[PDB]
RNA sequence: GGACCUGGCGGUGCUUCAUAUCCCUCUAGAGGAGCCUGUUCUGUAAUCGAUAAACCCCGAUCAACCUCACCACCUCUUGCUCAGCCUAUAUACCGCCAUCUUCAGCAAACCCUGAUGAAGGCUACAAAGUAAGCGCAAGUACCCACGUAAAGACGUUAGGUCAAGGUGUAGCCCAUGAGGUGGCAAGAAAUGGGCUACAUUUUCUACCCCAGAAAACUACGAUAGCCCUUAUGAAACUUAAGGGUCGAAGGUGGAUUUAGC
């Protein structure tokens, strides 16, 4: 771990003049920018955050409250909205961390050919226990096959055919595409979840980069984590507990 | 509150060593395992022998070398051969270390009817890895 | 806290130290745990003003005289100077009082640091010969 | 079983019972206690009952120049090592039960009074060796506390002194008795009067004073006289460096009151050359043993008063009854005056 | 939740997308500039875009679901939607030109209306005064309104004053009562209104 | 002083209510005894500063006529909002011409309670709308728009005893049928002086190939 | 006896509160029926421990013999053991835990205040606190940074366990130890928890979701009773499984009450 050197040389007397402050490193960068507010009077966010009381305390190689932070960053923050020149922007500078930001964009898979010369995209997709890779064909009648079967003799639940229409439905491609897909593990609506998904993933290479972005906003191109929580010992399920015993 | 296997907290000056600062929940994560067999694999059999001859063995070297075992045994079985380790005190005469070695590897290879090798490691103090 | 970047430049320029900022439990009474056994405390405490912000003696007066540091102290109408050893009668608040005040330390200090260097040289050159 | 046994750390924890709800609080008392003992502190490895010699780990590995070979005591051999052991058990129990004792205090099971010895040396090489340290005071206080009930705690009153007029006291508290001791005496060192004294051996005047109901009035004496003072002011006397006293306190006899008083009363206290100094002339010494020789113990350091000190026919000084009375031979009492040890 | 606070619901709306962006005001467009840095939950299997989707209907659906059946519960509704519309073809048919002008044909438009009807604007609130209890009437909001009516609706079906009729038929029957602001569900409503306008002195409470 | 007490030690500190001083304040930090005070005090301050420009024509006309009385103003402690309560009147009709005027007069008002130089700082006004139980009011808004349509077991739990239960238990049967001392802790006796007096005895070089 | 401090308590004030949470609100239940199982009481020649929250399918992831520690009878005495004891004491203890904890605090060592009294030590435009360490936190496990696990100090209830084992003190040593044979563990009842029901969102069959029948004294409803067979075992009116016979109470349950985001 660093270590902070010896504050004081052989006669005794502490190198520097804030030395019994007790906190020499955090009252000098005070000093210094409190200066720098005045001269600025006498000559008249996206992609950047604050750093972290944690980074400021190394930083500084000091030990700092909350309340010390604050009053630094308030104090940082009068220094931007004044007049100030590119000497007072290197300084600020090295308080702002750069913050790198995830983008949600939807990942397109390739569009592959088949030895016909038929286009077709592939991707997978998972719900609870079961898991469905399909395939979507660029040009299609609207045939879909689950494990090889007719996916209203697959699934015969009309809830389970309506999440295989949702993906279509709502970029409006209904008898447009012809999909195989094969999905195994989980129930038939885990199943029927697997395969909306999948379908979805492999639907995005054939439309437009807003259509993309409007599934992902209506919730067609996010994996659910929502999975059966185990049992803890000690009470009736993942979260009931046995009765209260009557007292 | 839990106490298996937990040293408490006191005034601040009682030294601990690495194993006995972590509790059982820090098994696999922070700690490893004081003795090494397959007894306890899938599909693995002799797991009730490989533990009593465990115990007796951690008995054995405690008794027989008393006062001079610095920390636990750590255990390594490769085929038939076993394997002791063990971290000592300086304070025993070398030839006393010698000997204790020659007649405990003669005795135990004949009692568990395996070779038995042990492996003495020296430091001057017990490890202190945190006062509590 | 009008005057504490005054102050803090006057004395990081005649070499000494400055304390304006909120003064801490035991800074003096507790030198030795807060910064080290060696640590050297103050051999002279200079109070530009003797009281808090709460209108209350600055903690700093009583544990300068517990720690037998001599104390120098502008002492206003309603201070109170009993324990300080060399008090100053004079304004605490007006910015030309104040400004004077480090004018004539930060100048008394420069020039006494000054005169002892001229001293050990002159004392060193007739020494060799 | 061999595989049911516990090693001596086990045991001796679970025999000695000192964790535990009778431990806690002291719920349960110990005139009889179980003691801890080393039963590997004697023990040499290699040695048995049978009485075998094993070369290289209880006998020398060569002897002669030779490899000795295995070999066991003769019976009669081995009653002698067996009875040698067991006797140098009764010694090592013998040397443990021949502990130095310490004097006693004020009474045999009082604290005060008793030397705690010098200050610990300071972080920066500081020594203290010519203090010394008695106890004043030993207090349990019990304070009531919200979930775990009446605690026990210590407060400790200790005064240091070099006897040579420097002297302090301090108070010390903590959960411990001998964690009190350490930071009563240790701070007390911190907080050292200078105590002037006449010719080194008694006080420069009569003092009398009330600290909030703590009434002390001393009295300067001459050589000889002794320490004719309660048992604590002796203490702190012999501490500060005073041989020759009377003193009386009247009122609450608080310890810790008449501590601080007395110290405020020696610190408050009028030398000669502050005298001859406050008033310009000099301070003339008659004694008796003298006869009507005039001995002059201090002169004034700056102008000699030419005007001579007013001569109140009567002055208008309070009088304490008690030394009045004694004074006129009105005073009787079975316990003043009485024969005692020296001090 | 094993989500995340930062993900936020799905919006399933094809309009709200297809909307220009000219139409946008300065507010919607900052939301939509948004959302594309916004984690999304995944849509649940009950809702989808379908033009045939009723959330009225899928809630009310819901209610009615006994230990997680929902195939069970769906068919119970499909099969109450088709004989609402068979009682109203019968009648519809055996009716002259004027009357059917009146009769409703549309098994949503009598479940939305048979609902509407039932549900109550004020409610009581059971209050502890010296020991004594006394309900006390307050101004019910409008998610409270909608579930009463529709637990009042589902609570009556299951009454066992019906006996060996199946839940289509009577829940079928109820709601055309209800559209025509007769039946025990209305009386419930009625009644409740009633016992809130006795209880008016209390409200001070 | 008085038995209100007056002893603070700061009681010269300037009083500083402003929404930046919560933001810097010690989370540890917790309300003196004198501290609700100066917000007890203060709060009262503005009920004053309230009534005074209701009853003023100056102010506003409008606001005048209105003849609106103030039930209660109470200040929030965060010093982000503040708490106002006028008393409703009977005609609901007349409780939304007062409410409107009310509404918009507060905006105002804000800047007229920033005249007051010691008050400057004020938070935004809440003029809330109680003491004349405007939900009563609410409710017969609905009680007449709503329809009402066509108008048209054991005596033993009072006693309280199960005596069925226990005449059965009676009748089964007849089927078969036919304190210490304590010492004082201050008293408690101790042996750590008489170990202490009897004494306390709990009492190099290295070389290769030592000899 | 006076004054004060702490703690406890107040049919004690004020303000903000609890998120499956104190009340209402939401869903499924318990409280009624039968059965399964625990405890209590009663009974028996016939264990023991838990037993308000924090006991009551609890020690037991388990009692036909064995297990077993119990009762009756008979037998052995340096005894499987360089003996033995499931004898007393959990208010001597280790060990392992419950509980608050669905907490965030505990605190060595110093320093300062109150006259150096018991005591107290915070104000950020800051007014005497600094603090190693422990816990929380962080980290790690599981499918993520979410969630759930795990973790959770000090202290509280002399909380539980001497019958897991070990063990201090006290007691037995031809018996309070050891072995054998047989036997006990029932229900007049009360009560806790659970199971199955009372049915039509149901019952039976096919299927595993586009069906056909049933549907009130031959319906729904026992996993109960009775009889038989089989499995395990040396041993089964006794334990389990299956078949036959039988077709009961029960018609959705007062006060009250449990769990879930
Ligand atoms: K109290
Ligand atoms: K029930
Ligand atoms: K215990
Ligand atoms: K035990
Ligand atoms: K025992
Ligand atoms: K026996
Ligand atoms: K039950
Ligand atoms: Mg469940
Ligand atoms: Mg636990
Ligand atoms: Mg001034
Ligand atoms: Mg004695
Ligand atoms: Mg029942
Ligand atoms: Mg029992
Ligand atoms: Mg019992
Ligand atoms: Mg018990
Ligand atoms: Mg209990
Ligand atoms: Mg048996
Ligand atoms: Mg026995
Ligand atoms: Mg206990
Ligand atoms: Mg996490
Ligand atoms: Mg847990
Ligand atoms: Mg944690
Ligand atoms: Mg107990
Ligand atoms: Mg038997
Ligand atoms: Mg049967
Ligand atoms: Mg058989
Ligand atoms: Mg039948």
């Amino acid at each position: 771990p660093r270590q902070r050197a010896i504050q004081w040389g052989e006669d005794g007397r502490p190198f520097h003049y804030l030395f019994y402050t007790g906190k020499q490193s955090y009252y000098s960068l005070m000093h210094d920018v409190y200066g720098m507010l005045l001269n600025l009077e006498k000559h008249q966010v996206i992609g950047s955050r604050w750093l972290i009381k944690e980074e400021l305390e190394e930083m500084l190689v000091e030990k700092l409250s909350d309340l010390d932070y604050m009053q630094f960053i308030r104090l940082l923050e009068k220094l931007l909205t004044s007049q100030c020149g590119a000497a007072e922007e290197e300084f600020v500078q090295r308080f702002r961390r750069s913050v790198t930001l995830e983008s949600k964009k939807q990942l397109i898979e390739p569009v592959q050919y088949d030895e016909q010369g038929m286009a077709f995209s592939k991707s997978e997709g998972k719900r609870k226990t079961a898991k469905a890779e399909a395939i979507v064909y660029k040009h299609g009648s609207g045939r879909i096959k689950v494990n090889g079967i007719d996916y209203q003799l697959y699934f015969p639940i009309t809830q389970d055919r309506e999440q295989l229409m949702f993906p279509f439905h709502f970029v409006d491609r209904l008898g447009k595409h012809d999909v195989t897909c094969t999905v195994s593990g989980g129930g038939r609506s885990a199943q029927a979840g697997a395969i909306r998904l999948a379908m979805a993933k492999a639907l995005c290479s054939f439309v437009t980069e807003d259509e993309v972005e409007w599934m992902r906003q209506a919730g067609l191109l996010t994996t659910d984590p929502r999975v059966r929580e185990r049992k803890k010992p000690g009470q009736e399920g993942a979260r009931r507990k046995f009765t209260w015993k009557k007292r | 509150k839990n106490r298996a296997a937990r040293v408490r907290v006191s005034k601040g000056d009682k030294p601990v060593t690495y194993e006995e600062a972590h509790a059982p929940h820090y098994i696999a994560h922070r700690k490893g395992w004081l003795s090494l067999h397959t007894g306890n694999l899938d599909g693995e059999d002799h797991a009730a022998e490989r533990t009593v001859e465990d115990v007796f063995l951690r008995k054995f070297m405690w008794g027989t070398f008393p006062g001079c075992l610095a920390d636990q045994l750590v255990l390594k079985r490769r085929g038939n051969q076993l394997e002791i380790c063990a971290v000592v005190l300086r304070q025993l005469s070398p030839h006393k270390y010698y000997f204790l070695v020659g007649y405990s590897e003669t005795l135990l290879s004949y009692f568990y009817k395996c070779p038995v090798r042990l492996h003495l490691q020296t430091v001057p103090s017990k490890v202190v890895y945190k006062y509590l | 806290r009008q005057f504490s970047y005054l102050i803090e430049n006057m004395a990081r320029d005649c070499g000494e130290y400055a304390h304006t900022r909120y003064f801490r439990g035991g800074m003096l009474t507790n030198a030795r745990l807060l910064f080290g056994p060696t640590v050297r405390l103050p051999d002279l405490i200079i109070f530009l003003h003797t009281l808090n912000n709460i209108f209350e003696p600055h903690v700093a007066v009583r544990d300068a005289a517990k720690m037998n540091i001599p104390t120098v102290g502008i002492v206003d109408t309603n201070c109170n100077p009993c324990l300080i050893t060399y008090p100053v009668p004079g304004n605490d608040d007006s910015p030309l009082a104040v400004h004077l005040y480090c004018r004539l330390f930060q100048t008394a200090i420069t020039r006494a640091k000054e005169k002892r260097q001229q001293v050990e040289a002159l004392y060193r050159l007739q020494g060799q010969k | 079983s061999f595989f049911t046994k516990l090693t001596a750390d086990e045991l001796w924890k679970g025999a000695l019972a000192e964790t535990g709800a009778g431990a806690k609080k002291g719920r349960g008392k110990r005139t009889k206690k179980k003691k801890r003992k080393d039963l590997n502190r004697g023990q040499i490895i290699g040695e048995g009952r049978y009485g075998f010699l094993w070369p290289g780990l209880n006998v020398p590995l060569m002897k002669n120049g030779a490899v000795q070979t295995i070999a066991q005591r003769s019976k009669e051999e081995q009653e002698k090592v067996e009875a040698d052991m067991i006797q140098q058990r009764e010694e090592w129990d013998r040397k443990k039960k021949m502990k130095v004792k310490r004097e006693r205090g004020w009474s045999g099971n009082s604290w005060g009074g008793i030397s705690l010895g010098p200050p610990d040396p300071g972080p920066c090489g500081e020594t203290y060796e010519d203090f010394d340290t008695r106890i004043l005071e030993v207090r349990n206080v019990f304070t009531m506390t919200a979930k775990e009930g009446r605690k026990k705690s210590i407060r400790v009153l200790v005064a240091v002194g070099n006897g040579k007029g420097a002297a302090g006291f301090s108070i010390g508290k903590a959960t411990d008795r001998m964690d009190a001791f350490r930071k009563a005496k240790n701070r007390a060192v911190h907080h050292l009067h200078y105590i002037e004294r006449y010719e080194d051996h008694t006080i420069f005047h009569d003092i009398s004073l009330r600290f909030k109901r703590t009434h002390i009035k001393m009295k300067k004496q001459p050589k000889g006289y002794g320490l004719r003072c309660h048992r604590a002011i002796i203490t702190i006397c012999r501490l500060i460096g005073i041989k020759d006293m009377y003193a009386k306190v009247s009122g609450s006899i608080n310890m810790l009151s008449l501590t601080q008083g007395l110290f405020r009363g020696l610190s408050r206290q009028e030398t000669h050359q502050q005298l001859a100094d406050k008033k310009g002339l000099h301070v003339v010494e008659i004694r008796e043993e003298c006869g009507p020789l005039p001995i002059v113990v201090a002169s004034p350091r700056g102008p000699l008063r030419k005007d001579p000190e007013p001569e109140d026919e009567v002055p208008d000084v309070k009088l304490d009854w008690e030394d009045v009375k004694t004074a006129q031979g009105m005073k009787r009492s079975v316990w003043s005056n009485l024969k005692r040890a020296a001090t | 939740s094993r989500y995340s606070p930062e993900f936020k619901d799905p919006l399933i709306d094809k309009e709200y997308y297809r909307k220009p962006v000219e139409e946008l005001t300065e507010e919607e467009k900052y939301v939509r500039e948004l959302k594309k840095t916004q984690l999304i939950k995944a849509a649940p299997a009950g809702k989808t875009s379908s033009v045939f989707e009723d959330p009225v209907i899928s809630k009310f659906t819901n209610m009615m679901m006994i230990g997680g059946n929902k195939v069970l519960a769906r068919s119970l509704m499909i099969q109450t939607l088709e004989a609402v519309k068979r009682k109203q073809f019968e009648k519809y048919h055996a009716a002259s030109a004027e009357e059917q002008a009146t009769i409703e044909r549309n098994p949503y438009t009598i479940f939305h209306q048979a609902l509407k009807n039932c549900e109550p604007m004020i409610g009581l609130v059971p209050i502890l005064k010296g020991g004594r209890f006394y309900q006390v009437p307050v101004p019910l909001p409008d998610r409270r309104r909608r579930f009463l009516a529709m637990k009042w609706m589902i609570t009556e079906c299951r009454d066992k004053k019906h006996q060996r009729t199946l839940m289509p038929e009577k829940l079928s029957h109820k709601l055309l009562e209800a559209f025509h602001n007769q039946g025990p569900v209305i009386k419930r409503k009625h009644d409740l209104h009633k016992m809130a306008e006795a209880n008016r002195a209390l409200a001070h409470y | 002083k008085v038995w209100y007490e007056s002893p603070s030690l700061g009681s010269h500190s300037t009083y500083k209510p402003s929404k930046l001083e919560f933001l810097m304040r010690s989370t540890s930090k917790k309300t003196r005894k004198e501290d609700h005070a100066r917000l007890r005090a203060l709060n009262g301050l503005l009920y004053k500063a309230l009534t005074d420009l209701l009853c003023t024509p100056e102010v506003s006309q409008e606001l005048y006529d209105l003849n609106v009385e103030l039930s209660k103003v109470s200040l929030t402690p965060d010093f982000s909002a503040c708490r106002a309560y006028w008393k409703t009147t009977l005609s609901a009709e007349q409780n939304a011409h007062m409410e409107a005027v009310l509404q918009r007069s507060a905006a105002h008002m804000r800047h007229l309670l920033m005249s007051q130089q010691t008050l400057r700082n004020v938070p935004p006004i809440v003029f809330v709308q109680d003491k004349g139980n405007a939900a009563l009011a609410e409710l017969d808004q609905l009680l007449a728009v709503a329809d009402f349509g066509p108008r048209d077991t054991t005596s033993s739990s009072l006693c309280g005893i199960d005596h069925e239960a226990l005449n059965k238990q009676i009748m089964e049967y007849k089927r078969r049928k036919d304190g210490r001392k304590r010492a004082k802790p201050r008293l408690e006796q101790d042996s750590s002086l008489k170990s202490y007096l009897s004494g306390e005895e709990v009492e190099e070089y290295e070389c290769y190939a030592p000899d």
